[PDB]
RNA sequence: GGGCCUGACUGCGAGGCCUGCAAGCCGAGCAGGGGCGAAAGCCGGGCCUAGUGAACCGGUGGUCCCGUGUGGAAGGGCCAU
RNA sequence: UGGUGUUGGCUCUUGGUCGCGCCUGCGUAGGAUAGGUGGGAGCCUGUGAACCCCCGCCUCCGGGUGGGGGGGAGGCGCCGGUGAAAUACCACCCUGGCGCGGCUGGGGGCCUAACCCUCGGAUGGGGGGACAGCGCUUGGCGGGCAGUUUGACUGGGGCGGU
RNA sequence: CGUAGGGUUAGGCGGGACCUAAGGUGAAGCCGAAAGGCGUAGCCGAAGGGCAGCCGGUUAAUAUUCCGGCCCUUCCCGCAG
RNA sequence: GUAGGGAAACCGAGUCCGAACAGGGCGCAAGCGGGCCGCGGCCCGCAAAGUCCGCGGCCGUGGACCCGAAACCGGGCGAGCUAGCCCUGGCCAGGGUGAAGCUGGGGUGAGACCCAGUGGAGGCCCGAACCGGUGGGGGAUGCAAACCCCUCGGAUGAGCUGGGGCUAGGAGUGAAAAGCUAACCGAGCCCGGAGAUAGCUGGUUCUCCCCGAAAUGACUUUAGGGUCAGCCUCAGGCG
RNA sequence: UGGUUCGUGGAGCCAUGGGGGAAUCUGGGCGGACCACCGCCUAAGGCUAAGUACUCCGGGUGACCGAUAGCGCACCAGUAC
RNA sequence: AGCCGGUAGCGGGCGUGGAUCCCUGGAUGUCCGAAUGGGGGAACCCGGCCGGCGGGAACGCCGGUCACCGCGCGCGCGGGGGGAACCUGGGGAACUGAAACAUCUCAGUACCCAGAGGAGAGGAAAGAGAAAUCGACUCCCUGAGUAGCGGCGAGCGA
């Protein structure tokens, strides 16, 4: 999944470490790493679809920022919208950040 | 989370009330359909602005009232009609009392006033004004020749 | 074969065997505290030569040695296993 | 594949719990069935007495208790008796349960409005529907693929043996 | 083969100012750490469709191209119907 | 460098183990003078701990004496060869066999079906172009890094072919041979990581002088390699 | 998960893909788990010369080479092929 | 005081009324190339609009102008590509070392990508860490192969 349109959050590379053994803290002999490998962790992207100035504009956003969409909209009331193109509304919106 | 309801809403609350819901409800039902609004600092205020303003507008309403409580219940009113013993040669609808109180010590309010029909006999009367809810003014009135 | 007993000691260890290293083996004697003996004395497992496993990493007991500004604590060290 | 995010509404039936409402608690003794520890010398009646009948629930079978009905100025405790504990009554908490509701965990159905699909049309309709899809995490299956291992001696190597 | 000089003439032949094929590219739009991958429309893409020239003469070397004869195509202005 | 011992607290010419003021481990002692002076007071020189630089021998880390892999990984370049598919065109002399259908006739209640005529089907037959490549001979520093003569297979089909296109490296394509993917494919080429690594093979360049081994033992994923020991050599010391 | 010397370790600190989710100085983070003291610092906005690196380019100098050397190229070379 | 490149020669010119040559500025600057009107097999092909040329309507030539994207209020301003190394960021191997190998190592190296610029990054403490201390960042020496890290192996290393 791409990048969150609000937070700029974007996939990161991170290791999948596989271990074996009983931990030291559990009186065991220690942990042995039986494999490391590269993976990615994704932002939890989703779709927010809001009506703004009587127009359907949709964000692709991470869950950790869904309400940020809704804060924008509310802020956006005092903005000179209409009868913009959906694209330029969205543009104008993000500018509020 | 928290929302300010714009309308009355079944098992949530009266308009203007602030209730706490699951965000899914809010975002996919309440907010779209102008039923409620998010409880943000920015319209948590508009709650109280509406409140304060409501309180003060009622305050003056119980002010220019308290004028019309001391200035009224503190005079009289004759009526210059004629009278052949009992029952009136003209007749006073509250519209008269309207313009009538608006005549002598004159004075002016806006009827309503308790004259379900107009005054057909003569004598000693005291008519129920009520300019504003929970503020009674009894008012002395005489019908004379 | 029997009597009592726990030396199948704890500190050590002059000097040697053997030996590339690392190990392996023998050990008299001084001290602590004992056993058996009247005593001289003998006893630091087994008539002897096989019955074993270096480090690392962990477990338990003790020790109270370090303890991340300080008091602790976490965790380690040392002794035992 | 479980959990959680995206993910929401409404009922139904069960679980956990917490707010009260209530009734439940059975050795000997002791009037009787004493759940525990405080307040207790008085309580109850026009917030109309013992008795009388019907029922509900309890039963350790003698009782308990809710109400209903007629009666309507009449009945219980400190003392006493008793036992480990003593008494009405005012509490508070149990024990156990029934009902209310908060908050939720299982389910069952239904809804639509997220998501998804579809429709000469669409700030819309029809279908799927909080599933599926996707994010993080859990455990599993996993030569589909990847990195490697697969000892030495040895009258050659292997086999056997060591 | 070396040095030199000459030689390739088109409205009609072939291709372009026409069309579309696979594919390619690609307003819209989707997607992807970046690079970039997709994508109805359009556009690109021919040895496919479309489209008006035949016979002879001439040069050391060109000719459906130059010349000769006969015959056409399109665009422009005009006139008339 | 001037202090060590101890795991450490610490202590310190000592310290650790220990109850020890036994025993033991690891440490601690400084030069050579000659003289002045009323035995070293302590000068003075000479030498030295140590250390700094130069030099040389060797060792560590780097490609580390030089040359050489089979391979691995990254990024690119290739389907003008070849394999498959897509688009659009083209090609296949001649001959032979004679399916279904039809038409006529025979047949039956009507049919089946039979007979002729017609008809012109087919991964049909013969055989050129074309596509193959069976067997043999030749060719073998070739005409040719796959050829030539003779002979042979398909030849209306799952045929052959021009043009335009697409699919590629753990990937393509494959009527399947691990075949083909630009004359060597059990993983293309090129460039880079890169001087990969090579306990293996080869090679190691002037002169004289002195000495002069080993091919054993222990252990070793060791066994044609190593560590230590044995044996060689040089310097200092002992005698 | 990554960064750090830190390979799960007693694992803080810094960064953050997921879930939960505050406060505005009597607030917050840190001093290597945690706690208590004592201290340090003020996160979630940004800009900031110089000292530093390199060498296509110019110049200066070599116990640098001297046409098999030195750049691959002293020459019409990234050419011929 | 010579000169018309490396070049002589044919055949012609210029220069102390200061030429050639060098420096600076300016003019010209075909076609391709980020390539940008559109198309395209780079240096070819084809157009719209405005102005000029020709007898000039058809034809052709000349001059201007016309891509896309990001910002601002149709108009402006920016971007695009390139650059030996050097820099930051987003990704990121393996040979090899461990005398085998998987954790480890080689290494955040090679390389790919994006961006920056004459540098770049960093940069005014939610720092350091034990001093009643220090006081941005970078960079050098030292600290120090110390502290530690580590199949406590190889090795890594503040």
């Amino acid at each position: 999944s791409k990048v969150c349109e609000i937070s700029g959050k974007r996939p990161i590379v991170a290791n999948s470490i596989q271990r074996r053994g009983k931990a030291k803290r559990e009186g065991g002999v220690g942990k042995k790493t039986t494999g490391i490998s590269k993976r990615r962790q994704y932002p939890n992207l989703q779709k927010v679809r809001v009506r703004v100035a009587g127009q359907e504009i949709t964000f692709r956003v991470a869950a950790s920022h869904i309400p940020k969409v809704y804060e924008l909209v509310e802020r956006a009331k005092g903005l000179k919208l209409e009868g913009l193109s959906p694209k330029e509304i969205k543009k104008e919106l993000l500018k509020l950040l | 989370m928290k929302v300010i309801l714009l309308e009355p809403l079944e098992n949530l609350g009266d308009v203007g009330q602030v209730v706490d819901v699951k965000p899914g409800y809010a975002r996919n039902y309440l907010l779209p359909r102008g039923l409620a609004v998010l409880a943000t600092e920015s319209n948590l205020k508009a709650l109280e602005a509406r409140i304060r303003a409501q309180a003060k507008r009622l305050a003056e309403r119980k002010a220019e009232a308290e004028r019309l409580k001391e200035i009224l219940e503190n005079l009289t009113l004759t009526i210059p009609v004629r009278a052949g013993e009992t029952k009136i040669y003209g007749s006073v609808t509250a519209k008269d009392i309207a313009e009538a109180l608006s005549r002598q010590h004159g004075v002016t309010i806006e009827p309503k006033l308790a004259l379900e029909k107009p005054i057909k006999e003569l004598g000693e009367y005291v008519l129920t004004y009520k300019p504003h809810p929970e503020v009674p003014i009894q008012l002395k009135v005489s019908v004379v020749a």
